[PDB]
DNA sequence: CACCCTTTCATTATTATTATTTTTTTTTTTT
């Protein structure tokens, strides 16, 4: 719960590798994982060559890598962890917009990890904090760290839905960005301005970016609604093994 | 009022911060943009900076337009500063008349 | 004195993960600070915690300092900035036949490595930025004296500060306990926005080693 | 310390902008669906605040270079126009992992968090070039804070501060300049323009029929491959514009004041666009301003001459050694 | 083991985009 690295074995099983070292010396933190490598711990030396483009994401400057995170920095870790939940019991891929409806919006577990990828695979599952309680997500996505809220989610998907009623179509109130990369990822819309207030589009717009990336695949032209996931704990487990 | 500028107790209350500042930095030797209302008595705060500049040995100018010169140099008699370096003023040809034809 | 703090802008600034802390401001510019007054090899631990703001102490432990985070109120719309790096090829290749450069690779890569292209898009935001605080004006006002850019001093533009202003107001209506707490703060000092993460309380914020089980507050 | 660089863009500037942008062919920006649309790469612009009008804020476009392109343009001009000779005088040979950091703002000597000591970080902060910028795995703040270009506007009047009111441009800045490619193919002449093709007739004949196909399947899909008959736009920012630049130095040395001055005294032979093709971003400098006096001459730079015997001093003295132990 | 090639895997999916509407005065006291 306290660490990402926490997903190595408390929600999949899963142990160091062979010809990992034991820690020597005064205890230093992960080059990674942010955990303190205590002694008698096991522990990687960094042997990458120079095609680790996440230098800046880098917890510390010990020069090791936990043995759990050495897991969490294999490959199928990587791809197979490109859009998932990891909670207490399982992990759940969140790739359908209805998983995220389910997560973003009314979530039933409290501690969990949410990743997100950007682009087809990066180094995402060890550089983001643990959400701990359900009223304040942590997710990764892609270089880019983003904060959730389900209450504020739950009020915005309220007033969105109250506004857009009585109309058949959908018209988006505030525009957001999918690979939130365009400039008008934030943007209230023309007509979205017409029919929020003022009050609305200040607090549309006063949202942190996670909120605005969660209701970037929330609200749209079709609307999800929250159903819980496939489970690709399995998957990933077949993957790793 | 301790270390007080030259003509500083003629000067109202509410224009000695702007007189204050307005000395400081033609001190620094920058060009000092100070505003002040009509009725604040601006003639006593520049006779106040002038008086200060001038036990400086510095050579003031003041350039105020015929109007305002009675009212400048009646804020520039009574104060001592200025009774020891003097005070004089630059008139040109309209200030004076031809006697032949007059 | 318990005091309250705006930052105007004259340039955009990135919009901060999580919470730009008033503290982690005062931090660096008494780092720069030191700098200047000692010189280049100095120890950036030793004097980002003397600060003229109070430190709070929680009931069991866990201390941080007395002042809440930034506040932002958006002058402006959330647009986005985009920013690429990548090596200059053709260079390479001149000084790869000039001998300058001795690469033994005969192709680059833009996916990773060296020669990598990478593009990368961050939130801008320009804004007044209001933050509350209990310490002593005259320091701050001294420290930010120096204050050139905020949020980001990336050195490439942003953040550019076209003023700040302190004021003392009264004590019930400052919200300080806006700010990352530890999760053993007084019942008075939770709030509803308040929740249970993993968060830095203190100093550097971005060292996720120094991170803890923090209560804190949703910019 | 600060330096303040005026220039005018002798040719247009372009430093395109991401985000799939439209115009029709008369000129309108972003067309509603249903209508004929082109595409279009628009020069960077960032909304700025702005207090023309009235006192309450307001968002404006305003058209700029970045300022990471001003960066790495500095960078270059002092690897190019000083750095390289004088590292090709002495014989030095460089790695890549010290060339990428030295080049580029990338880490990959060590892609590893390489540990620095405060010694170590002051004898590299210190360095005429390598403090200036800093990058690699250590990660450390460069002394050398570059503004983007900002152009002498009126949106910009928040950006560009009070004096510049004097020389000021209004209204519009960004033309759509229209490019096209041809198929060169149906440009060929006769049998003397046409032999130096392998096949010649026949080939340029095949080329002529495959073009056809392509797009009369293409029209009766729209009713994937791509030919070389493209026709496209790009906004840029017109030439002869007054641009400020700003460059301010976290206390730094002589030599690396220096370094920035010589980069200053060679880059009337540098570009700044994405238009290197079409010669786009060439400019002169008219001005630059050290501590707010003013430097720049019409033969070079004259003036801070202890910055350029110390500069001298500095780049006869580097051996290329301290870039590898940079890196590593 | 430091220098590279070249293989490999991945699940959902949509697309909106700020730009303007003066009056025509005769002051002042220089060479
Ligand atoms: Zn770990």
């Amino acid at each position: 719960m306290r660490y990402p690295s926490d997903i190595v074995d408390q929600v999949l099983k899963a142990g160091p590798d062979k010809g990992l070292l034991t820690w020597e010396g005064v205890d230093a933190a992960c080059s990674h994982c942010s955990r303190p490598i205590q002694n008698g711990d096991l522990y990687s030396p960094s042997s990458v060559g120079a095609f680790f483009s996440d230098t800046r994401d880098l917890a510390s400057t010990s020069r090791s890598i936990c043995w759990r995170c050495v897991v969490l920095r294999k490959k199928p870790m990587l791809y197979g962890l490109s859009a998932a939940v990891v909670t207490q019991d399982g992990i759940y891929s969140i790739s359908k917009d209805v998983n995220k409806a389910w997560l973003f919006t009314t979530p039933p577990p409290a501690p969990f990890l949410v990743v997100h990828s950007s682009s087809t695979m990066q180094h995402l599952s060890w550089r983001t904090p643990v959400t701990l309680d359900n009223r304040r997500i942590h997710v990764r996505y892609g270089p880019n760290l983003f904060i959730v809220r389900p209450e504020v989610v739950r009020k915005a998907l309220s007033i969105a839905d109250r506004v857009n009623e009585g109309q058949k179509k959908w018209v988006t109130p505030v525009y957001f960005d999918r690979k939130a990369a365009a400039m008008g990822h934030g943007l209230i819309t023309r007509a979205g301005a017409e029919m929020l207030t003022q009050e609305e589009q200040e607090f549309f717009q006063s949202v942190t970016p996670g909120e605005r990336w969660a209701l970037s695949y929330l609200m749209h032209s079709k609307r999800p609604e929250p159903e819980v996931g496939e489970c690709i704990t399995e998957k990933v487990m077949t993957s790793l093994n | 009022p301790a270390d007080a500028l030259p003509g500083e107790g003629a000067v109202r209350e509410v224009l000695r911060p702007l007189l204050k500042q307005a000395a400081e930095k033609t001190a620094a030797g920058k060009i000092v943009f100070a505003e002040a209302a009509t009725g604040t008595g601006k003639g006593r705060m520049i006779a106040s900076l002038a008086a200060a500049a001038a036990i400086k040995g510095d050579t003031v100018v003041v350039s105020a337009p015929l109007a305002v010169t009675w009212q400048l140099v009646n804020d520039m008699k009574d104060i001592p500063e200025v009774r020891r370096v003097g005070l004089t003023l630059s008139l040109g040809r309209p200030n004076f008349i031809s006697p032949q034809r007059t | 004195v318990n005091l309250k703090v705006t930052i105007d802008l004259s340039n955009p600034m990135m919009e901060p993960g999580d919470l730009l802390h008033l503290d982690a401001l005062l931090g660096a510019l008494r780092v720069s600070r030191a700098r200047a007054e000692h010189g280049d090899a100095i120890n950036p631990r030793d004097y980002h915690y003397d600060l003229p703001l109070e430190r709070y102490q929680a009931p069991s432990g866990d201390w941080v300092f007395k002042a809440s985070a930034f506040k932002l109120k958006r002058q402006l719309p959330n647009q986005m900035w985009m920013q690429t790096g990548r090596l200059s090829i053709v260079e390479a290749a001149r000084h790869r036949q000039s001998g300058y450069l001795q690469l033994r690779a005969g192709k680059p890569n833009p996916a990773g490595g060296p020669f990598k292209t990478s593009i990368y898009h961050r939130p801008i935001v320009q804004a007044e930025l209001t933050a509350f605080c209990v310490g002593d004006q005259q320091g701050i006002e001294a420290l930010l004296s120096e204050c050139r850019q905020i949020g980001g001093k990336r050195g490439v533009g942003f953040g550019q500060v076209a003023g700040f202003k302190v004021e003392p107001v009264a004590e019930t209506d400052c919200p300080w306990s806006w700010r990352a707490l530890p999760a053993d703060a007084d019942p008075r000092l939770v709030t509803s926005e308040h929740a249970r993460c993993i968060a830095a309380i203190r100093g550097p914020y971005w060292d996720r080693t120094l991170h803890v089980e923090a209560l804190a507050p949703t910019p | 310390m600060q330096i303040e660089v005026t220039v005018r863009n002798i040719t247009p500037i372009f430093s395109a902008a991401p985000g799939s942008n439209y115009i029709t062919i008369d000129g309108t920006i972003n067309p509603p669906p249903g209508v004929s649309r082109f595409p279009l790469v628009r020069t960077r612009m960032m909304y700025v605040a702005a207090d023309v009008g009235d006192g309450v804020i307001k968002s404006v476009p305003l058209q700029i270079v970045p300022g990471n392109t001003m960066r790495s343009l500095l960078r270059r001009t002092m690897l190019k126009h000083v750095i390289e000779p004088a590292l090709v005088e002495k014989g030095n040979k460089l790695s890549i992992g010290a060339y990428a950091t030295a080049y580029s703002g990338n880490a990959t000597g060590n892609p590893d968090g390489v540990p620095s000591s405060f010694d170590e970080i002051a004898t590299m902060r210190a360095h005429p070039f390598i403090g200036l910028f800093g990058g690699g795995p250590r990660m450390l703040e460069g002394r050398l804070m570059v503004d983007s270009l900002y152009p002498i506007h009126t949106n910009a009047e928040r950006i560009l501060g009070a004096g510049y009111e004097n020389e000021m441009m209004s209204g519009p800045i960004t033309q759509v300049v229209w490019a096209r490619r041809m198929d060169p193919i149906l440009n060929l002449g006769s049998s003397e323009d046409v032999e130096v093709i392998n096949g010649g007739a026949v080939a340029a004949n095949g080329w002529i029929q495959d073009l056809l196909a392509n797009s009369k399947a293409a029209a009766s899909k729209k009713k994937n491959g791509r030919g070389l008959k493209a026709f496209n736009a790009h906004e840029v920012v017109i030439p002869g514009l007054k641009w400020v630049w700003r460059i301010s130095l976290d206390r730094p040395t002589d030599a690396q004041v220096g370094l920035v001055l010589l980069a200053l005294n060679k880059m009337t032979n540098e570009r700044i666009a994405g238009g290197h093709s079409k010669d786009y971003g060439r400019f002169v400098i008219d001005g630059v301003s050290l501590n707010g006096e003013q430097v720049w001459s019409q033969s070079g730079i004259t003036g801070g001459e202890q910055y350029f015997d110390a500069v001298a001093e500095a780049i006869d003295g580097l051996s290329s050694k301290e870039f590898e132990q940079f890196a590593q």
